[PDB]
């Protein structure tokens, strides 16, 4: 997926790599996971990094992040990981992603985006026009393109 | 070409992209410390053209890059050759695509759009004065030297389809991205410098509306719309577009090659260079449609959020 892999690469790596040194230490992955309500231990972070650590330097390089993305997309059902992503986005469990929830998730990820960008994201994801994102609209945002 | 090893003089780094039979990687010259982009083109040199590039095409591309020296066009620095590849060490262009930079803007008038389009027109003018056709003008090949200045510097890259237009010889071929090719390309008709102007018209259409003029649901529909010159200025996408811009695009998207605007005529079109203050003020007040342009950008932002969340879920 040359175009999609390049886009997800450039974006996700830079979102994790908040200091910009070319690598991803366990601390950055830990901070990102803790901003998303998860609480992994240092041993678990090191085990995550070691399963793809090809050059054995302790951190995750660029192609190691690519191979980790590949193993993620290969070891799970697409629908199930999309469901879990939606459950992460939709916090109150009402079945609709509002603007507040989307903005909260984006800011927890480390994005400094204004309200206009959150509004345009919601609108681009909104198909029926109620102002929120259905689960179907979510998967159609994540479906084939 | 230099028969010496590339690794002997350049430190090879991250991969910047690729194409069909070529791969570009960032590199640094060891003797100077300056950074460049090494484009490895896999040699073929066998009659079975299924895998590899002919030596004729490589020599043509290298000759074109050597003859071209402009501030809006990429510059060839060196060429090496081993037993498998030919390596073109070129000027590093690391500012991304022009459209990727324009999308992340808050508002874009037609004046700044015409400034960028005029950088493109200066590049194409330098190319056409030497009777060199680019034949692969598309937003993927409109890069920025650096997105670190207010008005970035545009560079034209990827001369894999460039060809020398000689007087009195017929050059016909089928290549390029179908969305951006001229009617004489899809019809296998004699080619010239006019296809570059047609592609510039398509690029201006896309920059101004976010939609493509002849792009259909399938390749057949796209080719039929190109050969039939079938496009419109829909008010849903062209509500704010000025009349000068529409006249410019209309004068660029013509089937008959002799009636199509040349690069110099596009440089003198009032939309690029206004004649009076009235049309300059009109070009100031006209706003480009930045919503249909940022559509795909915000979609990929959605996908990035999804990828981060899914990677965090997959590990716990
Ligand atoms: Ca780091
Ligand atoms: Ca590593
Ligand atoms: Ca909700
Ligand atoms: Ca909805």
């Amino acid at each position: 997926l040359t175009e999609e892999q390049i886009a997800e690469f450039k974006e996700a790596f830079s979102l994790f790599d908040k200091d910009g040194d070319g690598t991803i230490t366990t601390k950055e992955l830990g901070t990102v996971m803790r901003s998303l309500g998860q609480n992994p231990t240092e041993a678990e972070l090191q085990d995550m990094i070691n399963e793809v650590d090809a050059d054995g330097n302790g951190t995750i390089d660029f192609p190691e992040f690519l191979t980790m993305m590949a193993r993620k997309m290969k070891d799970t059902d697409s629908e199930e990981e999309i469901r879990e992503a939606f459950r992460v986005f939709d916090k109150d469990g009402n079945g609709y992603i509002s603007a507040a929830e989307l903005r909260h998730v984006m800011t927890n990820l480390g994005e400094k985006l204004t309200d206009e960008e959150v509004d345009e994201m919601i609108r681009e994801a909104d198909i029926d026009g109620d102002g929120q994102v259905n689960y179907e609209e979510f998967v159609q945002m994540m479906t084939a393109k | 070409f230099k028969q010496q090893k590339v690794e002997d003089f350049y430190d090879i780094g991250e991969e910047l992209g690729s194409g069909q039979f070529a791969i570009v990687k960032k590199c640094r010259e060891k003797s100077t410390g300056l950074e460049y982009a090494a484009k490895f083109i896999k040699k073929r040199q066998s009659r079975a053209s299924r895998r590899g590039v002919s030596r004729e095409e490589i020599e043509r591309e290298v000759s074109i890059l050597r003859q071209v020296l402009h501030h809006n066009v990429i510059t060839l620095h060196d060429v090496y050759e081993n037993r498998t590849d030919v390596v073109l060490i070129l000027e590093l262009v690391s500012g991304g695509e022009l459209f990727d930079f324009l999308a992340q803007k808050e508002s874009l008038s037609e004046e700044e759009a015409t400034s960028f389009i005029k950088q493109i027109l200066d590049g194409v003018n330098y190319l056409h004065t030497k009777k060199i056709a680019h034949f692969d003008l598309k937003p993927e090949n409109i890069m920025l030297l650096d997105k670190n200045i207010p008005i970035p510097h545009i560079k034209l890259i990827d001369f894999g389809l460039a060809h020398e237009i000689e007087d009195g010889v017929e050059f016909k071929n089928i290549f390029g991205t179908p969305e951006f090719v001229a009617p004489e390309i899809v019809n296998y008709e004699p080619l010239g410098l006019e296809a570059d102007m047609w592609s510039i018209g398509v690029i201006t259409y896309i920059l101004l509306s976010g939609a493509s003029p002849f792009l259909g649901d399938t390749k057949q529909e796209t080719l039929a719309n190109i050969t039939s010159v079938s496009y419109d200025f829909d008010e849903e996408f062209f509500s704010h577009t000025s009349e000068l811009a529409k006249d410019f695009i209309r004068k660029l998207l013509v089937k008959e090659t002799r009636k199509r605007l040349t690069i110099q005529e596009a440089l003198r079109h009032p939309w690029i260079t206004p004649v009076d203050n009235q049309q300059a003020m009109v070009r100031r007040e006209s706003v480009v449609n930045l919503e249909n342009f940022r559509k795909q950008y915000v979609r990929r932002r959605w996908k990035l959020a999804f990828s981060i969340v899914s990677l965090c879920n997959h590990l716990t």
